[PDB]
């Protein structure tokens, strides 16, 4: 499979694809640094949730029945990734919102003055 | 929506053969792939199959030893390598699509075939 | 617990969405589409997704579309400007040899500044009449017809707008989605579709009433409209077979060459020698005829009854009126009345010239097609019809604003924004040492 | 059982035809038989989805062990063999033979 | 103690900067001003936040002003030249309602090229004496009072200069602090401070002598001025209560045209009718005074001699002298010599029109304002003053030079740009 | 948050991360905008990268502090002091302790360089 | 290069240097900044697809073929500058980076298929 | 297993590019070169390394050529057009002093449109006759020589083009090498390069046969070519030493002003006063003569049969014949024959002034530029020579189409690219 490839397979399946003119001045300038903004953000949001230059980031933020209430062998087997990403599109940014407040509680214990690392 | 068997290796009775096929216009790769035959004045079944959305595979004991099966999904194409051909295993293989990218497998296509010799 | 939050990235993921795509493939198009296309670029198949297009509300038209108005503006502004050129126009009628013979062309005299600001010279030239307007009266005095309006540019009589392939690519972080329905309508879901970086070469042909130089349908005709049956929507009917239209210009015109400034030249028609036909369009009559049968057995699909015919255009200018189309880089307006006069070897469509053209609706501006020397024929593949509607059901040949040319080639295409990143619960929570 | 094909229920006079019968464990076992055919000196087609679906050209249906496809009358254009098969633990059964004429 | 450096990413810290603000929102200002706002705009409060904010010094409105006039010049840029005028005029008196008695306009005639270059046409219209200047001693002749300078561009009745109001947005990595004391004077620190990524939206509205149609203060009047003591200083006065004026002309103007090129224009004035005292405004009695009342209140605290007079503009030319405002695109010079006569149901000033415009502070980008076809009435709020001062204190309606008038509600906000980096110590060493 | 305490701050600094990232005369001043914001970002983020921190909130590090920047102990500036009153008290040094953070990470860079310590 | 082909203990001067230290003027000044910016962010892209992110030299697994080199490590080190030993094998340097692209992959591969929980 | 790959990154090496540089620092050069320069750049020596250089293919000479264009171009857009000049000129002799004794120039009368466009005006202006051809014949009436070919432009009165030394600087991720041999030719290896951030400052200076104000070589007189064999190139002679050039006109010129639009005006020659010479330069004979016999020493290294003469440019127009520069405002033409003719106390070179530039040979565009009143004298130094050679070697003066001019200063410069990304062997594999 190449790029986007996956997308008809299920959920499952598909985690083994992650890895795959002065006004036409103005123009080209806004796809440059568009395609740069793009490209940070997503960086930037990996590394504030401390999973940065992975694929798969486990995290310790628990999943609430509320956001879904089916298991993981509906999930993973039973859909893909368009329809999981409609089932979840209202608390996504719940989600990452409690996966930042993790992260940073992470990184502020470690340097505790009684018990750090 | 295509495919074609190579055409078969010949050879004599427990000797060696390769079998070969080519996809085209589909994926060749969210579907798994399939190789049956028929042998002369009998209807097909089948011989091996390829978990080509994957590197696993299976085989009809029958061939269990006598034929291997892959999916070189990355070149739209796939084979059965085969040795100590039976005598009687001058049967034309059919390259098929299996589908069930997530479930559900039927053949759901076949190719023209093409059937080695099994004595020279 | 269990089921704890995970994050994936690269996961196959898109929305709709609107972006600015790039232009890549002495030609207008290949000084600014300078950018070269993947000299191999590749389709993949997504198997077992549907996807839903529309390719009414379909932005890639609307985005081409402005593209080419600059492009078009950018290219003739740099360029001898037309407005030294107004003053009364002293005409006369145009002859040929033995006889009062151009019907369609004046011979026109005029007072025009020189090198020096204190001096005029009488210079004279023959213009035609659909691009001359009478001042007052029944007098022999004449104005340009657009110099009341706007300014008209010359073009530079270098620049080529010959159309030429033209791929439209996303930008990082979009892709392309194709339809690839053989018998897909235009709009909503499509079984087979494919990702492109992309999209197929399309020349941006000019016409009105016919579409010339497009792509032909993969099935048969296929009869595609926002609303079929609303008389206030346009068909546009995809052909399988190209007809095949020959056209020409049996005239060797001679040019002239007035200085109207300090280095702007202005180019003028100075005699002709030719035919008496000032341009015409070759069509095989048998060929015609299946076409159009093909196209109502198809649209008999959707009004089938026996009262289909199909009349000429309503009144209106020769925007809407007749089959326009640059060919040799002249202007040709013609008259199509006699393919679209029914009931259910060649026929000869006499066609006009102009030289002042109003390209597209905005009369704040206008362009002045200098003559081109000696004479021209082409040939150009009908590849589709602009129908309108409105007992029985007449259709004729109407038109659109020029969107619909392009809207024929960019219906399979629909750009989408590529959202890798996402969550899902998994039984693995993360390990801190 | 190698659908316990009938080896000729597909063969009948033109204008008419027996449906080809079929029965296996595999049948039984999931709802996962369909049929195939073939004309002469040829590769098959499948002919149904499964014995109970996409039954295009005639109706066909399933009964646990049981199987079944109608036949389109005997168009000449039936005259193919009407092989049955079901998915199994592994591969599939298949039938043996399925003759058949119109 | 055994500290060790702890650097910090994220730090909710800030410097005072000065970047690029973009607006939020046939009118310009729409047109330009493209951006939508937030439908539901946030509000942060800082508590124990203290801030420094100087409006004198705040350029936000430095940034207000060029982008108001930068707008300004690229809406009037395409649009009719008005070259062709600069011609002799032949001027004499206008008819009025009745007979010739109709002060202010002269009416014109002139030789003008037609859209051929070969033709002349004879043409008239009338032009108000403030924008026609003479061209010898005892002659009818007369040139258009740009000729002298520049040629002018007309402004196309096509496209709506109607204020609306426009909120300045800070880019990504910047945020606007906003000073929430009521009685805040434009220079000491806020002790009550919040943050917003926009502003309220500010009408940019234009004017001489009194702001209108501002935000009235929350508190009682509040004079500002960044020396009070100092003479050479604007003193804002801001109301808490606004008063309420209205401007018109009664009479029914007739708009036509000369053409004057290929689809070029000029929008000519024809008969006027109806009643010859042109414009007025009326500002209500015993509210006015009311007013004052107040205002003079707040200056004792700062002259408590008292003996505060108020008189008319010193001199200077008439768009310094006069109330100047932009009325449904037609622009009133108004006398207000009545409201500042004073030392310590309604009053009407007259009020004067001009069609060529210099605006800003600049000769030679002057612009001409079409007619307005019949007849114009504007209601608007005064809000605010702008005084000047000179054994008594002498107090004008004098002005500045338009960043004053923005200077009157961008006082509030301030930019500050966000520094993520710093360190401070810990009791723990980086370890492998 | 600039209205809290150091040490309690510290559990807002998400939300001050997030924050930092997004007619030719207008389209030039939008473009210069947008870019001036992508300069600072990569500056902040190479700056961490160097001094060995990289993409991480809160960073431990080998350089001492002393009475030179600030004769304070953790319980007077922790929780007792804003972060703006503390940059304002360190006001000055703050080049000092971003070289000397360098040359650390420098040596430490070199060390395991040096080490050769591999499979 | 400025020196032998040996180590330079100083590699953050070069770095730090990247990050910056008339309507068609100011689309030109645009234009470089706009690179230079692009050319950090490919450098940084193609470090972390070789698993460098954050690193100023990275051991990795790929061998080193003799057909790129033919040389020992003392025919090398110290014996030649970088420039030369640039242009010595200015051939292989896509193929070398490919070979580190795969390299990384099939380490993430791994992990992926043996990730560590609680 | 041994020989494993390893991933450096700040790698000091280097590739050729051509990217574009930034200029650093009423005057247009400074106004556009507004970002100043460090006032203590490094030279960063690079022991041991060798870097081929290129003066003939240096891209800096090319961006600094565009540049200058440009720039130049962009300055005279805001300005009064000329168009309206271009009508017959009756011209007769000019006087001055005792009658129509003034050779070259030129008393024309002409009807010019004032400032009202239905009226016209006659007025005189005094011209060169350089500048004018006759028309209809051998008769009275003349045109000004650009209205053949295009509108011209008038130089900005308020605006200076004297030359200010520019640096040209890298952008991040690039770097400028410096050839430090001090007998560097131009082309080849040079041994001791050094890597600064910006170049020295260069002054724009524009001549054709004699370059101005250069730096002096370092060692002995440089002759660089391209290809010293090829009739067809360049030659070079840059000089170790430089002569004294003293260029003035003892005249004292006045003006007049011509409206010709609603804030232009011409600003036409009026009258001039003085010893008519219309201006001459000064160069010291035994300067010259030592100079040029050094310079001859040298050419004999590369013509060694000792038989080189010097004669004057060999034809074509006054911007190839002659010796030109810009002094203050006014543009000399210099015979310079007086100085190339020999065979291997001053010498007064005449010289001759012209209005209508095709600066930089553009013909589709001119400047005119407007006199200078009262007198001139610019004192200039002559570093480089500009020769073309065609049994004895004839070498004539002659300049290059610009670009020779700035080679002389950009030709010790080069831009790489920086690229900090490499491999080698070790002995290491990755753990884990
Ligand atoms: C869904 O869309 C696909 C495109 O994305 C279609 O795929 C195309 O099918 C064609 C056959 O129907 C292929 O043509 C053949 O290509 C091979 C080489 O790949 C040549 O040797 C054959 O000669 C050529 N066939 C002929 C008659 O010349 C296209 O190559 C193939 N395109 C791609 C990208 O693979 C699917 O067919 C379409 N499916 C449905 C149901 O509509
Ligand atoms: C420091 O500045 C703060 C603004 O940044 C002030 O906070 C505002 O106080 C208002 C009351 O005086 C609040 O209005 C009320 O809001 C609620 C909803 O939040 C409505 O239901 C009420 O009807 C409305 N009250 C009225 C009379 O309409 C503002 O919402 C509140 N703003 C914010 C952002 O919280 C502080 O009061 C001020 N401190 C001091 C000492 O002045
Ligand atoms: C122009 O004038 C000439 C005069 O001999 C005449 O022969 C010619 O027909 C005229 N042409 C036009 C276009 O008027
Ligand atoms: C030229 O002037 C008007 C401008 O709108 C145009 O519509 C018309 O056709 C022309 N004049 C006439 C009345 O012929
Ligand atoms: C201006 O003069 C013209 C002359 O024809 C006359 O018709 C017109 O009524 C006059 N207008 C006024 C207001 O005097
Ligand atoms: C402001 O100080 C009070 C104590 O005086 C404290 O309770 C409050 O939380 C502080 N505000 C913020 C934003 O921390
Ligand atoms: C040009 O001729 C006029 C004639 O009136 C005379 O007054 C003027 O002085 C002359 N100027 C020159 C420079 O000869
Ligand atoms: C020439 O001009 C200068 C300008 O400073 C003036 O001082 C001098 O007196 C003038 N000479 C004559 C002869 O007028």
């Amino acid at each position: 499979l190449g790029f986007l490839g996956a997308a008809g397979s299920t959920m499952g399946a598909a985690s083994m694809t992650l890895t795959v003119d002065t006004h036409w001045g103005i123009k080209q300038l806004q796809a440059r640094v568009l395609a740069v903004e793009h490209y940070l953000r997503d960086q930037q949001l990996l590394g504030i949730w401390g999973c940065s230059g992975k694929l798969i980031c486990t995290t310790n933020v628990p999943w609430n029945s509320t956001w879904s209430n089916k298991t993981l062998s509906e999930i993973w087997d039973n859909m893909t990734w368009l329809q999981w990403d409609k089932e979840i599109s209202n608390y996504t940014q719940i989600i990452y919102g409690l996966l930042e407040e993790s992260q940073n509680q992470q990184e502020k214990n470690e340097t505790d003055n009684l018990t750090c690392d | 929506x295509x495919x074609x068997x190579x055409x078969x290796x010949x050879x004599x009775x427990x000797x060696x053969x390769x079998x070969x096929c080519x996809x085209x216009x589909x994926x060749x790769x969210x579907x798994x792939x399939x190789w049956x035959x028929x042998x002369x004045x009998x209807x097909x079944x089948x011989x091996x199959x390829x978990x080509x959305x994957x590197x696993x595979x299976x085989x009809x004991x029958x061939x269990x030893x006598x034929x291997x099966x892959x999916x070189x999904x990355x070149x739209x194409x796939x084979x059965x390598x085969x040795x100590x051909x039976x005598x009687x295993x001058x049967x034309x293989x059919x390259c098929x699509x299996x589908x069930x990218x997530x479930x559900x497998x039927x053949x759901x296509x076949w190719x023209x075939x093409x059937x080695x010799x099994x004595x020279x | 617990e269990n089921l704890w939050v995970t994050v994936y990235y690269g996961v196959p993921v898109w929305k709709d969405a609107e972006t600015t795509l790039f232009c890549a493939s002495h030609n207008v198009w290949a000084t600014h589409c300078c950018v070269p296309t993947d000299p191999n670029p590749q389709e993949i198949v997504l198997e077992n997704v549907t996807e839903n297009f529309n390719m009414w509300k379909n932005n890639m038209v609307e985005q081409m579309h402005e593209d080419i108005i600059s492009l078009w503006d950018q290219s003739l502004k740099p360029c001898v400007k037309l407005t030294p050129l107004c003053v009364t126009l002293n005409c006369t009628n145009a002859t040929a040899s033995n006889s009062s013979i151009i019907e369609g062309m004046k011979n026109c005299s005029f007072n025009i500044t020189t090198e020096l600001r204190d001096k005029r010279e009488k210079k004279n030239a023959l213009f035609y009449k659909l691009d001359i307007v009478q001042l007052d009266g029944n007098s022999s005095q004449y104005r340009l017809i657009n110099c009341n309006t706007s300014a008209i540019t010359q073009a530079c009589p270098k620049v080529s707008f010959e159309p030429i392939p033209i791929h439209y690519c996303a930008p990082a972080g979009f892709a392309i989605l194709k339809c690839n329905n053989k018998t897909f309508t235009g709009t909503g879901p499509c079984n087979n579709v494919s990702t492109v970086q992309c999209t197929h070469g399309i020349k941006p042909v000019v016409s009105t009433q016919l579409l010339l130089n497009g792509s032909l349908a993969e099935g048969e005709i296929i009869i595609r409209s926002e609303n079929i049956t609303d008389n206030g929507k346009t068909i546009l009917v995809h052909l399988n077979e190209s007809v095949k239209i020959e056209c020409t210009r049996p005239n060797n015109k001679t040019r002239t060459s007035i200085r109207i400034g300090p280095g702007q030249a202005f180019y003028a028609t100075g005699q002709v020698i030719g035919d008496i036909r000032e341009a015409y369009c070759n069509i095989s009559e048998s060929t015609w005829n299946e076409t159009l049968g093909k196209v109502v057995k198809q649209l008999r699909k959707h009004f089938p009854h026996k009262n289909i015919t199909f009349q000429p255009s309503s009144g209106g200018d020769l925007e809407v009126t007749t089959h326009s189309f640059n060919c040799g880089g002249e202007f040709f307006y013609c008259n199509t009345s006699g393919l679209f006069n029914s009931t259910w070897d060649s026929i000869t469509l006499p066609c006009r010239i102009k030289q002042i053209i109003n390209m597209w609706q905005e009369v704040g501006r206008a362009m002045y097609a200098p003559p081109i020397q000696g004479n021209i024929t082409c040939v150009s593949n009908i590849t589709g019809l602009i129908l309108t509607r409105d007992n029985t059901e007449t259709f004729r040949p109407g038109g659109g604003d020029m969107r619909d040319n392009w809207r024929s080639e960019l219906y399979k295409y629909k750009v989408v924004k590529i959202e890798p990143l996402g969550v899902a619960p998994t039984a693995c929570k993360r390990r801190v040492v």
